[PDB]
């Protein structure tokens, strides 16, 4: 897991062996891995490249971040309001500073991830102080462009 | 983290004895040559800074222990016993009105999400 | 050092931090007596703290008015401040950052959930200053007192309600005579009676109120404190009526009364005070003695067991054909016992077999496949070393130490030989 990269945000017109030759300038990379999904039996834009040394995966993980990979971020990693379609490139400590200009948050913001690699699953979960902060994020935020990647805050709990 | 914390102390004890504002010890040494970023108040230490500055200048009071003692804080445990009930009272009000802001923005989020957004006059 | 700048606001932090954690404690709600017991006495211990910080505090004050006429000096100055940091410029090579100069005594005087004690009263107990049938001040303990009593009046007459009811009276008549040895006794009740009003309340004074007892004990008690309308005036030590004022003044300064009798206010000034206290620790306990009494009324007219009571509170044909009903002991692979010869093999090739492997200290190689045992094991990561053949490069070094003979020189035999 240390030697190995998870990627996360990868399009159609990346495939297994086509990362393997992205990461090929970075390190030495040994192997490439694609989780299918059941449903489509395609891949769900998260892979992982294990590579030979830790180094290796250090400067692919600090060399392709927050890339556009086949009109897509994609981003090597170290393997009540909903927001969807993010980034991976963003961290929980980056999630806190973008939602800090709007309202302030009552503690720190946890995202989503994965069963099998760990590092993004698309989805996350962050709560405001009050609902003010909360009605900026669906007015403001809602729709508002990211980094490649155009997300969606909604309300997770609404009572009519 | 130690040696920045002495130094920002020693910028504290340097700069309460000061007779005036801009008058001090550590404006004196920006000009000479000594990098100090802890003065700018862009920096996030500044704020400890200032606490420092201001607890320096609170251990020069008179009743600090410069020219006078303390007898009903060193001497008496109903006086510390009054001032700590006297504290929790403070606390107590404290929650009292944040439990009441938080009420009043409830009520506020409850009629900004219930009134009309389609009557629409332009004057 | 700076004992008036740095020490002097490190005090006044102590005791802001010990004020916070007394407001902390007082804020809290209680539920048991044993637990606000815990919790008072945590409370008087850090005020006992703060007032030994703030006397610590409070006597740095001499050498303080001598250095302000040169630290108020505004001539003076970045020369002595520039030698101070050319001082602290020394080597930063230690990476280590210590969040610990402000956290550390927040911390120290703070509880856990586990258990409801501060840092420096984490070896503090309530079983150690209070007995169980005291219930840490819910009752007092006087079944030993009792039995003193009854030790020295040699009696069987007295129960334990004729004692309390004789330990009730405060300026009635006494029970046994004030020049008998009941007075050894009496002071031993004082003496304990004393320590369970301080067990009671450790949050408040106990010098102020020892204080403010002596205070009336002698501006009062002995000057007549019980008027009359021999019954006018009548003396705690000497037991003798007077006329009046005037005669009780002139026989304060008379010979037997001074030293001159067995009870005079030389030798018995002490039981005098002892009864002194005796009386403020009833008066003051009242409710805590009628308490104990209305329990002692109660564990006398139960029974046995509330007294008790009181005081306890398939495949078959598929399973012979692909091998089932056959084992493997994998000795390496921490000893597991897998399936049949499929299995068998398997078990050479598996997570758990590798990793006892891994942790007996042979390599995992594909030699040591069909091994199953320890021994074996050893053996084999030894004979199936790195043999003879592909040595250490086939050294031969032959060093010119001599040009003509002598080529024994390893690798490094040469080097050092040829270095110096």
């Amino acid at each position: 897991q240390d030697a190995t990269v998870y990627v996360g945000g990868l399009d159609e017109k990346v495939s297994e062996p086509l990362l393997w030759e992205l990461f090929l300038q970075a390190g030495p990379v040994v192997n490439t891995h694609m989780p299918k999904d059941r449903v489509t039996g395609q891949h769900q834009g998260y892979g992982f490249v294990e590579f030979l040394s830790e180094e290796d995966a250090d400067y692919a993980i600090k060399i392709m971040n927050m890339i556009k990979l086949y009109g897509k971020p994609i981003r090597v990693n170290k393997a009540n309001i909903f927001i969807g379609n993010l980034d991976p490139e963003i961290d929980e400590k980056l999630l806190y500073d973008t939602f800090s200009a709007f309202g302030v948050i009552l503690q720190t913001p946890k995202i989503m991830r994965d069963p099998d690699t760990g590092n993004s699953k698309g989805y996350a979960f962050i709560n405001f102080a009050s609902f003010d902060a909360s009605d900026a994020a669906i007015e403001a935020m809602n729709g508002q462009y990211l980094c490649n990647r155009p997300i969606t805050v909604s309300y997770a709990f609404k009572k009519d | 983290s130690a040696f920045d914390l002495d130094v920002v102390k020693l910028t504290a004890q340097f700069v309460a004895r000061n007779g005036r504002q801009f008058l001090t010890q550590l404006m004196q040494k920006e000009q000479r040559n000594y990098q100090f970023d802890f003065l700018r108040p862009q920096h996030s230490l500044f704020n400890y800074f200032t606490k420092l500055v201001e607890q320096y200048t609170k251990i020069l009071i008179p009743p600090k222990g410069l020219f006078s003692k303390l007898k009903k804080e060193a001497e008496n445990p109903r006086e510390v016993l009054d001032q700590v009930c006297y504290r929790v009272e403070w606390a107590k009000f404290q929650e009292r009105e944040r439990k009441k802001e938080e009420e009043e923005k409830e009520k506020e989020r409850v009629a900004y999400a219930q009134i009309d957004w389609h009557d629409f006059v332009v004057v | 050092m700076e004992t008036i700048l740095e020490q002097q606001r490190r005090y006044h932090e102590e005791k802001e931090r010990l004020m916070d954690v007394m407001a902390k404690e007082m804020l809290t709600k209680k539920s048991t007596l044993r637990d606000q017991i815990n919790s008072d006495h945590r409370t008087r211990a850090m005020q006992d703290r703060y007032m030994e910080v703030s006397g610590n505090l409070r006597d740095l004050y001499d050498d303080k008015d001598g250095l302000r006429k040169e630290e108020l000096n505004a001539i003076s100055g970045p020369n002595e401040f520039a030698e101070f940091y050319n001082r602290l410029k020394q080597i930063k090579e230690f990476h280590r950052k210590h969040p610990n100069e402000i956290c550390v005594p927040m911390s120290v005087e703070f509880e856990e959930l586990l258990k409801a004690r501060e840092n420096p009263s984490e070896e503090a107990q309530n079983l150690v200053e209070f007995t169980d049938e005291e219930g840490y001040g819910r009752y007092l303990d006087l079944h030993d007192c009792y039995l003193k009593y009854i030790n020295l009046k040699a009696s069987e007459k007295l129960d334990y309600i004729t004692y309390l009811s004789i330990f009730d009276q405060l300026f009635d008549i006494p029970k046994e005579r004030k020049n008998a040895e009941y007075k050894r006794y009496l002071e031993m009740l004082l003496e304990y009676l004393q320590d369970y009003t301080d067990r009671v309340k450790p949050l408040q004074d106990q010098n102020e109120l020892f204080g403010k007892i002596q205070a009336e004990f002698e501006k009062k008690w002995e000057n007549g404190t019980f008027p009359g309308w021999e019954e006018r005036a009548q003396r705690l030590f000497s037991t003798k009526g007077k006329s009046l004022e005037s005669l009780d003044t002139s026989l304060f300064a008379k010979n037997p009364k001074s030293k001159g009798t067995k009870r005079d206010t030389e030798r018995n000034k002490d039981i005098a005070f002892l009864e002194a206290q005796i009386y403020e620790y009833v008066e003051i306990l009242g409710e805590q003695r009628h308490l104990t009494h209305e329990n002692v009324q109660r564990k006398q007219a139960r029974t046995g067991e509330e007294r008790e009571e009181e005081e306890e509170e398939i495949p078959y044909w598929l399973y012979k054909l692909h091998g089932l009903n056959i084992n493997y002991n994998c000795e390496i692979c921490g000893n597991y016992t897998y399936r049949g010869p499929k299995a068998f093999q398997r078990h050479f090739a598996e997570w758990r077999h590798a990793h006892g492997m891994r942790c007996l200290g042979i390599p995992n190689t594909a030699h040591f496949a069909n091994v199953t045992q320890i021994e074996d094991a050893v053996s084999l990561w030894a004979k199936l070393k790195l043999q003879k053949a592909s040595e250490r490069w086939q050294p031969d070094t032959e060093e010119e130490y001599e040009d003509s003979s002598g080529n024994v020189v390893n690798k490094k035999t040469y080097e050092d030989l040829k270095r110096q």
